[PDB]
C-alpha cells in the first residue's frame, strides 16, 4: 500500500504513449476549395518559421485565387504492398562444373538480400521492416538453356548442420524446409514468414553484437545484428556424380504483408560492401545533375 | 476461414482483403490495403500547433 | 478427375503477380510486434515532408559539396537584378533531386499535384529586405527581366520576425498527370519556371555581413499523387557488391 | 508566448527567451514498456528523478569553418551521475530523451545550425578513398562519448546518405537571427522493448551548420554551441556488477 | 529462357544482356521458357490522358 | 473442360508442405487403438521434465564418464571459494548438452523462457553447509570472486532435511526469442553464466567422509516456448547403417 | 491437390478467346474519364451515315 | 528423490513484473514436429553391376537406415500414424530420362 | 463429409481441422492439433501432491 | 559538469532581466543553527 503523497500523484509506469497525431482515411488527392482575394492584415498564411522543424501549411488557396477542382485521382498505389510487393533479383548462386569457386556441385547462400543496389536501396528507405515474402527461384544454365537436371533447395536455420559436400548426411532433410524441382519445370516458388527474433528486421544497427573490447580485429562486428540473420540457403544437383551441366541460380524476393517504421534519407552513393555504408571517398559525388550558374538553365 | 493467424501484419492498425489456400495466413496474397495517413507525424509534429493564418512565431 | 484445360500464361512468372505460395514453416508464429514510433503507411506521407532543395547545383569538388545547400542574396545597386532560377520540374534532373520528393518521385511514372517551396532567409537580424518570387506556367521562357516574371504567378516577400515564405507552385496543367519531363518530345510535361528577384533591395547597417544566405525547403502539398510504379533512372553500384 | 519557455525536469530548469517552439519525434511523448511489450520478467527499478533531469554535457565552438558534429545516445551519458551506474549495472535499458541544443551570438552575427535526431544511425568510412579497402570504424568513432565527433564529409553524412534529406527526422534548425536553442523530445526508439545501453545506440544526435557563421571584425567570435539532456521514463532490469563495455 | 520487361518512361533501359536494369525490383518483367505457351498478361488504360 | 492456368510452384515437391495424396488402400480400416499410457501431446511437456546436468563435463575416458553426473563439495578454508561454474545458455556446446532439454531444443531455430536447475546434495546426513548459487546476466564476466557474483541473481542454499534447492535463471533478454548461441556474433543471444560459491564451508564430523557429491538437473519452466523447426546439429550415423 | 484433367485445348493461343490474364500492374488507377463528345456505340451507328 | 521436478516459479524466487505471454506453443505438437518428409530409403537399380543388375529391387520397408529420421521418431516407444510417401527418381547425376 | 473414418487419429483426445478430397479419411492433410497438455504425467505423477510453498518430506 | 550534477537553472539573457535561483531546503534536520568553520558546519546549507 501507498501513503505518501508523491507517491499517489506519480505518474511512473504510464504505458500509454500519448500520441500528438492520428492517421485519417485518404483514397484520392485532396480537393481545391474556391478561394477569392483576401486584403487582410494579421492573417498571413505565406510567412513560416521553417526553424521549428516542421512543413509549411500554406495552401493553394490562400496563396492565389482558385477554382473548385473534384479530385479523384487514387493514393493506392503509393501504399507500402504497392511499392515493395514486386519481386526483385536478390540473390545468385552458381554451380560451375570446372570452376574456382563451386566445382563440388553444391553450394550456401548466405541469406542476406543487400547485395544488389536496386532492392537494397527501397528497403533501405526505412530503418525497421516487418513482412513476409515469396521467394522464386528461376534456373538454368549461363547461356539460359533448360536441361533434365534435377536440384535440391534446402533452408538451413542457424544452428543447423550446413552442407559441406553434394553427399553430406544433412540433406536428408528430416526437419529443414527442402524443395526438389527440375530445372524444366517452372521456377519453384514458396511463402516466407516473419522469422526474426525481434519485432522487426532493421537495415541498419548502430552498436556490437556482443560486449567486451571493441578492438581493430572486430571492428568487423559493427553493424551486424544476428536479428538480420536468418540463415543460409542450400542447393545442391541430386546425385551422387558429378552433374553434366553448369547451372546458376537467380533468387527473386516479392515482399507482402509490409509494415515499415522510421524512414531515412535515400543513398546518394554507390554501394560498395553488402555489410555495410562505406563509400568511395575519392568519388564522393553530388546527389544530382549540376549547371554552370545559379542563373541559368 | 479456420486458419493460424500467423501472417506479418496480424493485429495492424489497417484491415486487409486477401485470398489463401493453406492453413498459414502469412502463405495469403498482399491484397488491397486500407488507405489511411498520417502526415502529421512527419510533417507537424510540435508541440503547441499553429494556425496557418497566424504567424508561426509570438 | 475434374476437366480442364491450360491457358496462355500458363507456367510464367510475373514479377508483380499476386498470387499464393506454399508455407514452408507450417504452424510457425512470428515474434509479437510490440509498439514502435513512426509507422509509415502511405509514401505520400513522405512526400508532405520538406527536405533542402539545391538551387545553387553548381560547386562540385568534394570540399565545396556543402554550398549546394544554400544560395546567396547581398546588397545590390536596385535595377531589380535577377537572384536565382530553376525549373519547377519536380522529377527532372537538377536541383529537386537533392529533395526525398524529387526521390520518391522517381519511382512512379507519373505525378499530380502542387508543389511548394519555402524559402529560410538566415542573414542577421538586422538585415531586412523584399524579394519577388515568381513562378511561370508552361510555354513562357525564362523571364528576362523582373517586369515580365512579375506578370505570372508569384509572392512578394518580406523579411523580418518570420524567417520565411512559402512559393506554392499551384497545379497548373493541361493533363491530369505529368509524366517525367526531360529534353525532346517529353518537355510537354515540363511544369515550368522558378526565378528569385530583388523587390527592393538587401539592406543592412554598419556592422551586419552584406552576404548573406537562403535556405530552400521543398515538398508536396495535399492534393498530390503519383501513379505507375517504375524502377528509378540510377543504379548505385557499379561492379559486384561484396 | 512560443518563443520564451521553461523546461523543469529533476531538480534542473532550462529557460529560453528565443525558442521556435518544440518537437516531439514522430509525435509521440516517451512512455513505459507495457506489459504486453515487455518480454523480461524481472521487475525493473525506474529511479525517477535521480536519472531523468537535465545534463549538460559538452559545449563545442561554432567558427567560420567548423563542419558539424555528432553524438550517440545513450553512450554520451553511460559514464554520467546516478543515469550512468544505472546503465553499467544493469543489462537492459530504455528511455526517452528531451534534447536542448543551445548557442546564441548578437542581433548582428547570422548563420543556421540544423539539429537533428537520427535513429539507428550507422557510421561509414570512405573504403580508403578508392573504395577497395573494406575499412570499418574504430570504437572511437562509432561511439565518441561525451565529447562528440566531428563529421569527415557531412554531405553525406559520413554514411553516404544525403544530409539535404536529413529533414526527414524530427529536427529543429537554429537560426540565430530568431531563435537561440533547439528542443526535441524523443521517444525510445528499437525493435526489441530494453536493450543494451552499452551495446547499442539508438539514435544519434546531429549538429551541422548549413548557413555558415558569419559577422564583422569586432563582434564576439567565440560563439558556443552547448548540449544540454534529459533521460525521460528511464527503466533498467538484470542486474549483475557494473561493466563499462 | 527468356525475360520481358515493361520499361516505363524514366526507367533505365536495359543496354546490354546483362544490365542492371534487369534486376527488375520494380518494373514488371516475366520470365518464360520458348517451350511454355504463349506468356500473357492484362494491361490498364495508361495515358496521362 | 475449364479455363486454368499453371502457376510458379508447379510440380514441385516442398517437404513441409501439408497437402492431399492419393490412398492407396482404399476401404481400409485401421485396428483400433486402445489405451495407452503415457501418451504425449506437446515436446514442451518433456521439456518441464528434469534430466541431470553434466555440469562436470571434464573426464573423457569410458570408464570415467559416469563421473560427469555429479561434481564435488568438501571442506574448504573459508575464503568463499568457488565451486564451479557453467554457460546457461541451453541450446550450446556444453553442460546442457546432457540433458532432454538441451535435445529437444536442438530441434528448433529460436527458444524463450525461463529456466531451472535443482541441486541435489547427497553427502551424508550428518554433512552441513551453505553455499551461494548465482546467475549473471549477460554482459557480466565470469565472476572473479563471491562479492561480484552476490550482485546477481541468486539463492543461498542451506544443506538440510530438503537435500535439494531451486536456482531459477529468469527469462531476462533484450529479444522475446533467442536463438542458439555460440562463439562470434551469436554471442549477442547469450544467457549468462552460472556459478557456486561457498556461502560459509562444508562441515562435518568425525567418522563422516570429507567430500560428498552435487547432483545438478535442469528443466524449463511454464513460461517456455520454442519456435523455427530445424534440424539438429548431430546426425549419428558414420557411414551407411546395415 | 484437387484431382484435375487436361483437355484438348489445353496450351492453344485462340485470337479471340475471351478470358482472364494476371494484371502487370497492381493497384494501378486509370486517369479518369472526362466528358468528350462524338461516343461512339456500335459501328451500326455509322452505317446509318 | 520423490522424482518430480521442481515446482518453485520465477515469481516466489524474485520479484518479478507482469508479462503477458503470448507466445505459441504450435510449433512443439507432434505433427508440427513429425510432419516433414525426410529421406528413410533409397533404392538402387544400376545396370552393370553387382546389386540389382536385373532392372528390378525389393526394399524392406523399414525405415531404420538413416539417422536423421530414426532419431526423431525413437524420442518415442509407440507411434501411431498415416503417412504420405513420395518418390523421387533420377539417374545418378541427378539427370531426367524418358524411362 | 460421407467419408470413411480410417484416419490413424480417429477417436482421439484432441479434434483435428483438416482437409481432404478422397473417401478415405487417412488420405487428409495433417492440419491444425488442439493445443492441450499434461506435464503432470510426466514431470509430477506423485500420488500425495504436494504445495510449491511447503517443505516436499515431513 | 561536475557542477551540471547539482540543483541548478539554465538562465538566457533576453526581455526579462532578471532569473531566480531557488535554494530549496535540503538539510537532514527541521531547523540549522548558524553554520561557522568547526563542528558547526555539520548546518552548512552548501555552495552556488
Ligand atoms: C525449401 C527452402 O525454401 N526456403 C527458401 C527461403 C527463402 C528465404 C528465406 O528467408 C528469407 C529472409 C529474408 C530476410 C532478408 N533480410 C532481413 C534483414 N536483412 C538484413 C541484411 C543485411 N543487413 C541488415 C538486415 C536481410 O537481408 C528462408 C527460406
Ligand atoms: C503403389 C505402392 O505405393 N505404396 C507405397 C508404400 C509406402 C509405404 C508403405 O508402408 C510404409 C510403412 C512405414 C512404417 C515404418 N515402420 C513402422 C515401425 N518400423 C520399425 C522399423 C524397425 N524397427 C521397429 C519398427 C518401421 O520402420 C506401404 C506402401
Ligand atoms: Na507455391
Ligand atoms: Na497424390
Ligand atoms: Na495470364
Amino acid at each position: 500500500g501507498d501513503r505518501v503523497a508523491d507517491v499517489i500523484e506519480s505518474s511512473i509506469g504510464d504505458s500509454v504513449s500519448r500520441a500528438l497525431t492520428h492517421a485519417l482515411p485518404a483514397p484520392t488527392g485532396q480537393n481545391t476549395q474556391v478561394s477569392s482575394h483576401r486584403l487582410d492584415t494579421g492573417k498571413v498564411p505565406a510567412l513560416q518559421a521553417a526553424e521549428i522543424g516542421a512543413s509549411s501549411n500554406a495552401s493553394d488557396e490562400s496563396m492565389i485565387e482558385t477554382r473548385c477542382v473534384l479530385n479523384s485521382h487514387s493514393t493506392a498505389e503509393t501504399t507500402l504492398d504497392s511499392f515493395f510487393s514486386r519481386a526483385g533479383l536478390v540473390g545468385e548462386i552458381d554451380l560451375p562444373l570446372k570452376g574456382t569457386t563451386n566445382p563440388n556441385g553444391y553450394a550456401n547462400w548466405d541469406i542476406d538480400i543487400t547485395g544488389y543496389a536496386q532492392m537494397r536501396r527501397k528497403v533501405e528507405l526505412f530503418t525497421y521492416m516487418r513482412f513476409d515474402a515469396e521467394f522464386t527461384f528461376v534456373a538454368c544454365t549461363p547461356t539460359g538453356e533448360v536441361v533434365p537436371q534435377l536440384l535440391q533447395y534446402m533452408f538451413v536455420p542457424p544452428g543447423a548442420p550446413k552442407p559441406d559436400s553434394r553427399e553430406s548426411l544433412a540433406w536428408q532433410t528430416a526437419t529443414n524446409p527442402s524443395v526438389f524441382v527440375k530445372l524444366s519445370d517452372p521456377p519453384a516458388q514458396v511463402s516466407v514468414p516473419f522469422m526474426s527474433p525481434a519485432s522487426a528486421y532493421q537495415w541498419f544497427y548502430d552498436g556490437y553484437p556482443t560486449f567486451g573490447e571493441h578492438k581493430q580485429e572486430k571492428d568487423l562486428e559493427y553493424g551486424a545484428c544476428p536479428n538480420n540473420m536468418m540463415g543460409t540457403f542450400s542447393v545442391r544437383t541430386v546425385g551422387t556424380s558429378k552433374s553434366k551441366y553448369p547451372l546458376v541460380v537467380r533468387i527473386y524476393m516479392r515482399m507482402k504483408h509490409v509494415r515499415a517504421w522510421i524512414p531515412r534519407p535515400m543513398r546518394n552513393q554507390n554501394y560498395l560492401f553488402k555489410a555495410n555504408p562505406n563509400y568511395a571517398g575519392n568519388s564522393i559525388k553530388p546527389t544530382g545533375a549540376s549547371r554552370t550558374a545559379i542563373t541559368t538553365l | 476461414s479456420h486458419e493460424n493467424s500467423n501472417s506479418a501484419t496480424e493485429g495492424s492498425t489497417i484491415n486487409y482483403t486477401t485470398i489463401n489456400y493453406y492453413k498459414d495466413s502469412y502463405a495469403a496474397t498482399a491484397g488491397k490495403q486500407s488507405l489511411k495517413q498520417d502526415p502529421d507525424k512527419f510533417a507537424n509534429p510540435v508541440k503547441d500547433i499553429f494556425t496557418e493564418m497566424a504567424a508561426p512565431l509570438k | 478427375g475434374f476437366p480442364t484445360e491450360l491457358k496462355p500464361g500458363t507456367n510464367q512468372f510475373l514479377t508483380t503477380d499476386d498470387g499464393v505460395s506454399a508455407p514452408i514453416l507450417p504452424n510457425f508464429h512470428p515474434t509479437p510486434c510490440i509498439h514502435i514510433p513512426g509507422e509509415v503507411r502511405n509514401l505520400l506521407e513522405l512526400c508532405q515532408v520538406e527536405t533542402i532543395l539545391e538551387v545553387n547545383n553548381v560547386p562540385t569538388n568534394a570540399t565545396s559539396l556543402m554550398e549546394r545547400l544554400r544560395f546567396p542574396v547581398s546588397a545590390q545597386a536596385g535595377k531589380g537584378e535577377l537572384c536565382a532560377v530553376f525549373r519547377a520540374d519536380p522529377g527532372r534532373n537538377g536541383p529537386w533531386q537533392s529533395t526525398l520528393l524529387g526521390q520518391l518521385c522517381g519511382y512512379y511514372t507519373q505525378w499530380s499535384g502542387s508543389l511548394e517551396v519555402t524559402f529560410m532567409f538566415t542573414g542577421s537580424f538586422m538585415a531586412t529586405g523584399k524579394m519577388l518570387i515568381a513562378y511561370t506556367p508552361p510555354g513562357g521562357p525564362l523571364p528576362k527581366d523582373r517586369a515580365t516574371a512579375m506578370l505570372g504567378t508569384h509572392v512578394i516577400w518580406d523579411f523580418g520576425l518570420q524567417s520565411s515564405v512559402t512559393l506554392v507552385i499551384p497545379w497548373i496543367s493541361n493533363t491530369h498527370y505529368r509524366a517525367h519531363a526531360r529534353d525532346g518530345v517529353f518537355d510537354y510535361y515540363t511544369t515550368g519556371l522558378v526565378s528569385i528577384w530583388y523587390q527592393t533591395n538587401y539592406v543592412v547597417p554598419i556592422g551586419a555581413p552584406n552576404t548573406a544566405y537562403i535556405i530552400a525547403l521543398a515538398a508536396a502539398q495535399k492534393n498530390f499523387t503519383m501513379k505507375l510504379c517504375k524502377d528509378a533512372s540510377d543504379i548505385l553500384q557499379t561492379g559486384t557488391i561484396q | 508566448s512560443d518563443r520564451v519557455a521553461q523546461l523543469t525536469i529533476g531538480n534542473s530548469t532550462i529557460t529560453t527567451q528565443e525558442a521556435a517552439n518544440i518537437i516531439v519525434g514522430y509525435g509521440e511523448w516517451p512512455s513505459y514498456c507495457s506489459d504486453s511489450d515487455a518480454t523480461a520478467v524481472d521487475k525493473p527499478t525506474r529511479p525517477d528523478v535521480s536519472v531523468n533531469r537535465f545534463y549538460t554535457l559538452d559545449t563545442k565552438l561554432w567558427e567560420k569553418s567548423s563542419k558539424g558534429w555528432y553524438w550517440k545516445f545513450p553512450d554520451v551519458l553511460t559514464e554520467t551521475g546516478v543515469f550512468g551506474q544505472n546503465a553499467q549495472f544493469h543489462y537492459l535499458y530504455r528511455s526517452g530523451f528531451c534534447i536542448h541544443v543551445q548557442c546564441n551570438a548578437s542581433k548582428f552575427h547570422q548563420g543556421a545550425l540544423l539539429v537533428a535526431v537520427l535513429p539507428e544511425y550507422v557510421i561509414g568510412t570512405v573504403a580508403g578513398g578508392t573504395g577497395t579497402e573494406d575499412t570499418h570504424p574504430p570504437y572511437k568513432q562509432t561511439q565518441p562519448g561525451a565529447d562528440g565527433f566531428e563529421l569527415q564529409h557531412p554531405y553525406v553524412l559520413d554514411a553516404g546518405i544525403p544530409i539535404s534529406q536529413l529533414t526527414v527526422c524530427p529536427h529543429q534548425w537554429i537560426n540565430l537571427r530568431t531563435n537561440n536553442c533547439a528542443t526535441i523530445i524523443v521517444p525510445y526508439i528499437n525493435a526489441l522493448p530494453f536493450d543494451s545501453a552499452l551495446n547499442h545506440c539508438n539514435f544519434g544526435l546531429l549538429v551541422v551548420p548549413i548557413s555558415p557563421l558569419d559577422y564583422d571584425q569586432g563582434a564576439t567570435p567565440v560563439i558556443p554551441i552547448t548540449i544540454t539532456l534529459a533521460p525521460m521514463c528511464s527503466e533498467f532490469a538484470g542486474l549483475r556488477q557494473a561493466v563499462t563495455q
